[PDB]
């Protein structure tokens, strides 16, 4: 069991929560045709079915390393950015881009409104969750937050999460008014 | 304040051997810095993160070479290395234990090299390196291509 601090730091800094607020349906993108790679069947996120120009919000703290506007084909516009302890997160399809690359980011910040820009199959925000690259069950991160905290712990596959709180409990340890006097 | 522990915790900072800590309390590359010492000494984090590449090969003249990856678009390399006792995808604290320095890959004599990256861009590990509790300023003074207003209001909303 973590403390309090534990919990609110890690949810800052790792992805959680929903990007965007309104959506009909969620969707593994494994049964469309895929934005890049034009087949159903590939590990690769999800797609909310949205109402076109629906704000989109970065799911935690970080920097955007890559934007694509003025573009319709593939992924279409898009926001990249790059989170604390190797995850990122990706936001695709948008109609319009609010963020700049190498802007660093807050999370719950406005950084794009959804689209159908790009292989979309319609309206939709395509998103995306990784670990050094790595594809990861962004619906375990949608579902994470303090009262249910669970959730993105069953994504162990490739992540460490108790060297992870680990770390973070040497973070917020610092909170105490103390310490190191030889 | 508390701000400051917080920060240092986070971004690299000082010098990630002992001996050059207790001597400070060292020659610039093109670019980075090599720190000569015997093999086998420890090499400890910077600043907290993710273990990017634990890459034990040539890795272009680096040798054995680690790259921790901090909040924020922070990086440290760490290189020529003896020996590496982390893994890719492993979570190490500030000060924390990550190698042994050596002559491996391309090198005249036994040194660490290390760097400091912003977005993969190089920037002056000696900044960073003598940036430290008592001179706290420093990189905010000597390193001004950092939008440091954007960065530690944002660190200070952590903390909340
Ligand atoms: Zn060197």
């Amino acid at each position: 069991n973590l403390n309090l601090a534990q919990k609110h730091l890690a949810l800052m800094l790792i992805p959680n929560g929903m990007p965007i607020k309104t959506y009909s349906a969620i969707k593994p993108t494994k049964e469309r045709n895929h934005p890049i790679k034009k087949i159903k069947g590939v590990e690769s996120g999800i797609d909310f079915i949205a109402p076109l120009n629906t704000p989109v919000y970065a799911s935690a703290d970080g920097i955007v390393d890559f934007v694509k506007t003025n573009s319709n084909v593939g992924y279409g516009n898009l926001v990249r950015i790059e989170h604390a302890f190797g995850f990122s997160s990706i936001y695709t399809h948008l109609d319009h881009v609010n963020v700049q690359p190498k802007s660093f980011i807050q999370k719950g910040q406005l950084i794009g409104y959804s689209g159908k820009s790009g292989n979309s199959g319609g309206e939709k925000l395509h998103y995306e969750v990784r670990f050094l690259g790595k594809i990861l069950d962004a619906q375990k991160f949608l579902a994470w937050d303090l009262d249910h905290f669970q959730s993105a712990l069953e994504e162990n596959k490739f992540i460490e999460w108790k060297n992870l709180f680990w770390v973070l409990e040497d973070i917020v340890q610092l909170q105490e008014h103390v310490d190191k006097d030889a | 304040g508390l701000q400051k522990s917080f920060i240092m915790r986070l971004i690299p900072n000082d010098y990630p051997l002992e001996s050059y800590r207790r001597v400070s309390a060292v020659l610039h590359n093109h670019t980075g810095l090599d720190l000569s010492t015997a093999i086998n000494t420890p090499v400890y984090a910077s600043a907290s993160g993710v273990v990017g590449l634990a890459s034990k090969g040539w890795n272009g003249g680096y040798g054995n070479l680690i790259k921790v990856f901090h909040p924020f678009g922070f990086k440290t390399y760490y290189a020529h290395l003896n020996k590496i006792v982390v893994k890719t995808g492993e979570f190490v604290k500030k000060g924390q234990l990550i190698g042994y320095s050596g002559n491996t890959g391309m090198s005249t004599g036994p040194h660490l090299h290390y760097e400091v990256r912003f977005l993969d861009q190089p920037i002056n590990p000696m900044s960073f390196t003598k940036w430290n509790m008592k001179d706290f300023e420093e990189v905010f003074n000597k390193e001004r291509s950092i939008r440091w207003q954007s960065l530690i209001t944002i660190i200070n909303r952590l903390m909340q």
